[PDB]
């Protein structure tokens, strides 16, 4: 099951309250496989704490390594249901504008054919 | 899948 399917809203909110207490400089992000994607693998851990200074292109490099991707394997992130406005956008800005009601920032990843047209 | 994966600066 996906994260939201496994945890109730109240449990998600409490997860966020506690984790943000414990990690004063990290953003809580859920990073899951796009439903329908079957080239890229599933992560063993899909709950992340991301240093709050990074930008999206830094995060992409990290998640490609987490997935142990080859260089010839395409990867794209959708953040809160849309493509990233820009790879240079700080994750602190992304969190403030795109976070869920529950306090997590949600993303999914996909390969080229699954992701489709990029504009 | 309940434990968080912590990204650190030593990775950047």
């Amino acid at each position: 099951k996906t994260f939201k399917q496994r945890r109730t809203f109240e449990q998600r909110v409490e997860d966020v309250r506690l984790i943000r207490e414990q990690h004063p400089t990290k953003i809580p992000v859920i990073i899951e496989r796009y439903k329908g994607e079957k080239q890229l693998p599933v992560l063993d851990k899909t709950k992340f704490l991301v240093p709050d200074h990074v930008n999206m292109s830094e995060l992409i490099k990290i998640i490609r390594r987490r997935l142990q991707l080859n260089a010839n394997q395409a990867f794209f992130l959708l953040v809160n249901g849309h493509s990233m406005v820009s790879v240079s956008t700080p994750i602190s800005e992304v969190y403030e504008s795109e976070k869920d009601e529950d306090g997590f920032l949600y993303m999914v990843y996909a390969s080229q054919e699954t992701f489709g047209m990029k504009l | 899948d309940a434990v968080f994966d912590i990204i650190t600066d030593e990775e950047l």
